[PDB]
């Protein structure tokens, strides 16, 4: 019939603000005219500005939505344009990144709302609470735009990471993994992200 | 006379080479001119009658354009339109 | 096609309410536009084609005018000529 | 048939660079739109600048033209826009003025030079050599634009004054009257605006 990511397009388009900001950011992020490499920096300012001036019902059912098949999910990660985005050359260590990541106020304040929002209820509850839902979408969306910026990392699951592994971890290597599922594995950003496209 | 009108197309509408499913509202300018206010066309008016002069008049053209319109074709390449729509309009 | 063209008037010729013998040389544009170039007009000429649109395209006009013409009436008055005339012209 | 100072006008209006200084002295000299009062300055600005910036070919043609009619005569008087250019409340004594064009370089400056070129040639024959002509011109054109604007006083001849009498003189009257004649009685400017429309 379409697409719910396809659907959010649409909405955003004939929204003046939404559709002003998602062209902020395209610009800057947007290369496959030629190749090229884009201004990393330019891209990631023009993607926090469109999280940040855009309402979440615009700005979340382009990166929140469901999706019934594969290329429903190709769109959906084509969001935050990943070829500029988010990947490079290599994946530094996870714990490395990290700690780039709290040298940069702007970074460091996002990683903290995240891993304050997007965490368990209980001692054993593994889902978070439901009216805790927006919040922790409120984090993740956050993340966009600085050195940790996520996205969807499979075709058959809500699961999202960061540009980084756990090559070269030595003797810290659960932490780094602890650090790594923490996005991969978060059973409260899963349920955020399936109760935003209810059903 | 000259107003600003608005439709609601599908992006392959616009016949811009694009395959996609994405969406906009496209605005553009309607309608005759006035045939006077500047001192130009009042001449080209006035040397039209005496035959002292088919090539003239102003039209009911764009004077702002609205911003950006981007998506994603259908081959995941995402594409921007620029200066494709108009915000107001006048005679020029 | 879209040219600037120069004619050598009287005053009077222009028929803008004066009496005089001064005189003048008057410039402007004539001809047919490209029908493209801009996104605007090639959106203008497809809506139109697929019928999902007469009032539309571009117009060779004055993109540039001219200094200020100015003249002594047969009354002994001055009067002055503000944008009368082209200098350059566009498709717009 | 016409006019020799309408002739003029043509030329100017014609000729790229007349037309656009011809027009820039216009706009601040005339009124008559409303009554109104000029910017004296603003006019007098525009009026030097349009005989220095203008070839003495054009910027002759319309000060210097002859007449055959008084309706000529009326059109020459209005070159430099008299009602803003050269009348006043009242006039001066003309020493007073001399004195006050003394104390403006500009107009010291084109005083003396009017007073240089525009005297006989000798201390008996009245008019002073042909190709002195041209230079004597350019200092009559010269003075316009400064306190000491001239214009043409009459109909029947190309008799000049600036906007002065001689009341008031007491004992200096004669040297009054010998300034103001310099003006209104100089054989060489006479001659000078004679030769210029050749006949
Ligand atoms: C736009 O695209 C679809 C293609 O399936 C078409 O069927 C529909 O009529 C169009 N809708 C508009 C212009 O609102
Ligand atoms: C302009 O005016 C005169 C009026 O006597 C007219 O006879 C003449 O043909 C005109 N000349 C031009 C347009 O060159």
């Amino acid at each position: 019939k379409g697409n719910n990511c396809l659907d959010a397009a649409k909405a955003c388009n004939l929204d003046d603000t939404c559709k002003k900001y998602r062209s902020a950011y395209i610009t800057p992020c947007t290369t496959s005219m030629s190749n090229e490499v884009c201004n990393r920096r330019k891209c990631h300012k023009a993607l926090r500005q469109f999280f940040d001036k855009v309402p979440a019902k615009h700005s979340y059912g382009m990166l929140f939505c469901s999706c019934r098949d594969i290329a429903c999910t190709e769109r959906r990660r084509q969001t935050i344009v990943p070829v500029c985005s988010y990947e490079e050359r290599e994946r530094p260590n996870c714990l490395s990144l990290q700690d780039s990541c709290k040298t940069n106020y702007i970074c460091r304040s996002r990683l903290a709302d995240f891993f304050t929002n997007c965490q368990p209820e209980s001692r054993s509850v593994s889902n978070c609470l439901k009216e805790n839902y927006a919040d922790c979408l409120l984090a993740y969306s956050g993340l966009i735009g600085t050195v940790m910026t996520p996205n969807y990392v499979d075709s058959s699951s809500l699961s999202v990471a960061p540009w980084c592994d756990c090559s070269n971890s030595g003797n810290d290597l659960e932490d780094c993994l602890k650090f790594l599922n923490f996005f991969k594995d978060n059973t409260c950003l899963k349920n955020a992200i399936q109760a935003f496209g209810n059903g | 006379g000259c107003v600003l009108t608005a439709i609601h197309l599908n992006v392959t509408d616009l016949g811009l080479g694009y395959e996609t499913k994405e969406e906009l509202i496209f605005r553009y300018c309607s309608g005759s001119c006035d045939a006077a206010e500047t001192t130009y066309d009042k001449i080209l008016k006035n040397l039209s009658r005496n035959r002292r002069l088919k090539v003239g008049q102003a039209c009911c053209r764009p004077i702002a354009f609205d911003d950006d319109l981007s998506f994603l074709d259908d081959n995941l390449v995402y594409h921007i339109l620029r200066k494709h729509s108009a915000k107001r309009c006048g005679c020029i």
